[PDB]
């Protein structure tokens, strides 16, 4: 008995991360056994780490957690560095409108921890951690159980299944700050510290937890690994486009008839995640703005690009987040500036005052309460949250909110 | 009955015990443990936090600012089930403030009140991840898509 | 090395004692036994004579664990009024269907089991043991091969071990495919080369065994006990469980369970017990039908009351748990018993010979809607003439169980005629 | 005219001298003898008794008595299938028709190339994890089609 979580719509067209978790319950070990799961494990103890390695590189894999990291590379730079290395699951999980990792979680649970043991073995880790938002809590009593469930198959503990490796994954909970998804922030919270990010480099794969080499990778990414190994890279690299291989999750949410997550091909267009997918808008309005979680406003005149990693292409996590035409852009913007004041860890002092700021001032425009200099301060200060930053958020708490100003001017000027 | 210096019952004592053996190093249970504390006593009681640190061989400092720090954590009310309400863009686009006034009608209470009985707390928080099912609130641990004032009714009904 | 490929079989223990590194499953080895505390119990059974150490298991209490339930102190007291040279056996021949206990204990902790056979060679003073492990348990036999060497190079196996003057070989040897040869002098004829074929007792092995001398043959389970006797002494072993029936049992559970495994329990346990709050319950939530005690004894819904321990009314035997539920059917499972017998007499003994096989050739066709009322009179009959001349325990029961299917589920059976 | 090669006989020697007495090594030199030739060949028994210093008719008799030997059919792997109780409540059936649609043989039957043979078994001690199957010593649970096709492919 876990507590009640609401039943997200999931859709695939390639049956890989969503064949489970299209489904929406716990499946148990039994039930992924009979599906061929922990056979990519077994397969994964008979090859050597750097195998792994170099197929994980040629499967073109790149990381879900947001920056779009070839994973392969990730890990060969962790190997690099003598051991003991860390390999963590980042499970933190607290972007607007991004929802896909949950499903996983709570529906597919074994297919994140073979991932994890395959990933760990790879780089020669002995300990992994899954790092689950505080606000997740059937996640974690779901994983809890689950990795009891591989304890008992053998799949984890020492000498697994004969290999001489040895793992034990540990199971932390978050306590209700977003910042912990940083990797480096998330490593001091592992540690039992507040969730400040540290300056980089070093970069985690040199010194991580304790100091020690770790990888950390989004459940998303994880969750690719069995895939990979199961199937070989090269077929695995066969799916979608042959730069940007492999399924990805898209979380839809907003005004349009089908919210959910969506396993597709990066091949897919904006467009078709809306329309062809997602089922078209609510009341078949007009789309406004797509926001990418709280990282970028596209117009419908941006509709056509592609859903990869490319420069023009959507990019993130691929959380679309859809606005119609009667949604006020500026109401949507200061939800934007919301979060990111109530996120900022205030280790900087542009990013501190300056997201504290920006809602402050947006605020004040949105009432109709705000002065000229309150106009002018807030221009000011969107273009100055960055300035010394030393982690991502700093870097984009302004990024949305400038592309309104870009995109919808008209809008902007009636509240001037 | 004068006061003596603050000590976890047994019960609570051997679930933060078993949480401090649970990682490599004891200090990394201290998230566990305060959540462990606010699930027995509906809130971090201020005098917890010393006994605590001893049991994770950390500063009474160190301590007092993690909880200062993780907003899942209060240190001012005792409250028996916490709502917790988005107030994200997702679940505000899609009808936060209908949730919020109807737990207005049913409970009496706004964000950041707590009912007279003690019963219930509204906490307003960022993104819960469920957006495709916005507007979401939970309940302690369970979570929920909200639809209607009856439907949520029913709902808080549940929780006595 | 590299072992053959074994399933994970779940196991639990409220006592941490057989199974407290048996519950994990992998191999542990002997620098893993050490740190436990292990071959502590051997430097002190070698402190002690062999009288004491008899004494102490006789006071234990300790029980085989092999089915018959005869208690161990008094078996080794009857063996050693003998004169030497004498043998000791342990029995891994663990073939009875729903019965796996022992193989976790050879394939996880193999090191409790050889100090067990260490200590218990000492006290009847035999300088050759042996185990016969089944042929279909291969892993458990290289396992075994390995830790004995372990063993060796260590200093508890060879000659005058650790000082004390006393002399041991452990020989492995393999059966190939017999359950007949899970029968004390069947597994003896076997040992000598010969076909598993029992002999008439008495003389028991205690008296003639082994090429004709005084032989203690012990079940697994009831050897990987003695080191935990030696190690808290007899008293607090005594104080595990009910005081008659004390210490850890194994309980191999399978069927229509929700944790099929092992379990390691006190013998105050009822079967009840076993099934629902330590095995979690049947698939489904269906109703309990019948429990098989192996292929020995059919228990109905109305007997799980009992205790899991060796008195009148307990469950006795190794403790094998097969639950069938409200779906199964009985006379399927009737057959698969029947073809069992058919398949393990061992044919010396006419009644048993031509009985197992009748029993299992007309309940076929009594299964297949194929049985004339002649068959249907004949299987009555064949069941209830099994056991005449028989010369060991199974044709004395090959009847047993699917006698307790006609008494306790008429209504089914009258179904098929 | 039938003699063991050098390196089997070595390792029948090794058993021979294993025991107290010869005699004792029987059922490890016949189990060696089916791994090496993929079953027993009649004509191995003579230099066999020879060594054992036991006649041709007591080992003979021994061959006969112990099921896992076989002297008719040669097969690189064997999978031994369990038929007992436990395994057939809980899916002996699903397990013999994922077999059959797999490799195209029942019971009994050997796929034309001599790569597997079928041996139902009795009770195999993993009644837990039924059903369970043996690819020569390796042992499984079955858990569906897909699975047991992929355990398959590792023996080549
Ligand atoms: C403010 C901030 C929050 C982040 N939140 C997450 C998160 O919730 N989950 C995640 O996996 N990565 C998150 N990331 C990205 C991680 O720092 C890191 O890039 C990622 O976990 C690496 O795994 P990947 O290569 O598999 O994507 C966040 C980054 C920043 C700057
Ligand atoms: C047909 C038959 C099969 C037996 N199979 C076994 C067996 O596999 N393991 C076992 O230890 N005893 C088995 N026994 C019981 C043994 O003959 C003997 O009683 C036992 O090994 C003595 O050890 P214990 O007193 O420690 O139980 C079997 C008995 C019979 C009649
Ligand atoms: S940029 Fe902002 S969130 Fe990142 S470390 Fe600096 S203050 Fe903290
Ligand atoms: S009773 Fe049956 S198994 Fe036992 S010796 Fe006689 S024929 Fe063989
Ligand atoms: S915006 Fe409310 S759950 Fe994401
Ligand atoms: S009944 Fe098949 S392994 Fe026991
Ligand atoms: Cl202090
Ligand atoms: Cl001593
Ligand atoms: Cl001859
Ligand atoms: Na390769
Ligand atoms: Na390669
Ligand atoms: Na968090
Ligand atoms: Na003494
Ligand atoms: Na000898
Ligand atoms: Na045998
Ligand atoms: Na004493």
């Amino acid at each position: 008995s876990y507590p009640a979580i609401p039943r997200i719509y999931a859709e695939t067209t390639l049956n890989m991360l969503l064949k489970r978790a299209k489904k929406p319950r716990v499946h148990s070990i039994d039930e992924y056994l009979k599906d061929g799961g922990y056979q990519a494990l077994e397969k994964a103890l008979n090859m050597s780490p750097e195998e792994i390695i170099d197929w994980v590189d040629k499967s073109t894999l790149r990381g879900g957690g947001g920056a779009g990291f070839p994973t392969g590379k990730k890990w060969k730079f962790a190997v690099q560095n003598p051991g003991p290395r860390y390999f963590i699951c980042n499970a933190d999980e607290s972007e607007p409108g991004t929802f896909k990792d949950r499903i996983i979680i709570e529906r597919d649970p074994h297919l994140l921890i073979e991932g994890i043991i395959i990933s760990s073995y790879a780089i020669g880790a002995n300990e992994a951690y899954i790092y689950i938002r505080g606000e997740y809590p059937a996640g974690y009593y779901i994983l809890r159980d689950a990795i009891e469930e591989a304890k008992k198959k053998g799949f984890l503990g020492k000498n697994i299944l004969g290999s001489g490796f040895d793992l034990e994954i540990y199971v932390a909970r978050g306590a209700g700050a977003y910042i912990c998804g940083e990797e480096t922030a998330l490593i001091e919270s592992l540690e039992g510290k507040r969730g400040h990010p540290r300056l980089k480099p070093p970069y985690p794969v040199q010194k991580g937890l304790w100091g020690k080499p770790t990888v950390v990778n989004n459940v998303e990414t994880i969750a690719n690994v069995p895939f990979i190994i199961s199937m070989g890279w090269e077929e695995y690299r066969y799916i979608g486009p042959s730069d940007y291989a492999g399924p990805k999750l898209f979380p839809v949410s907003g005004k349009v008839k089908k919210p959910g997550v969506y396993e597709l091909p990066m091949n897919t267009t904006l467009r078709e995640v809306i329309f062809k997918y997602a089922g078209g808008t609510l009341g078949n309005k007009k789309v406004k703005a797509v926001f990418s979680g709280a990282l970028d406003c596209f117009s419908s005149e941006e509709l056509d690009i592609p859903m990869d990693y490319s420069p023009l292409g959507f990019g993130g996590t691929g959380t679309v987040i859809v606005l119609t035409e009667e949604d006020d852009i500026v109401e949507a913007a200061l939800k934007i500036a919301e979060f990111y004041e109530h996120e900022t860890c205030g280790q900087c002092t542009p990013c501190r005052v300056g997201c504290y700021e920006q809602a402050n001032l947006l605020e004040k425009i949105y009432k109709g309460e705000a002065t000229e200099q309150d106009w002018e301060g807030f221009d000011f200060v969107n273009r100055n949250i960055q300035p010394t930053s030393i982690c991502g958020l700093g870097a984009v708490a302004g990024r949305l909110i400038r592309q309104t100003l870009e995109k919808f001017p008209e809008e902007w000027e009636k509240y001037r | 009955m004068f006061k003596t210096e603050f000590e976890f019952p047994e019960e609570l004592k051997t679930k933060l015990q078993e949480h401090i053996n649970y990682f490599p190093k004891k200090r990394q249970a201290i998230l566990l443990c305060l959540h462990e504390i606010q699930n027995y006593y509906g809130y971090i009681p201020p005098e917890s936090l010393k006994p605590l640190a001893d049991m994770l061989e950390l500063p009474l400092n160190h301590v007092e600012g993690v909880v200062a720090f993780y907003d899942m954590f209060d240190r001012e009310d005792k409250a028996k089930y916490r709502i917790r309400v988005c107030v994200s863009i997702v679940c505000h686009l899609m009808g936060t403030n209908k949730l919020l006034k109807a737990l207005e009608n049913i409970l009496g209470i706004k964000p950041g009140e707590v009912t007279p009985d003690g019963k219930f707390k509204i906490v307003p928080v960022q993104c819960l991840g469920a957006c495709s099912e916005a507007p979401v609130f939970m309940v302690n641990d369970d979570e929920y898509k909200f639809e209607s004032e009856v439907q949520l009714n029913e709902i808080l009904s549940r929780y006595t």
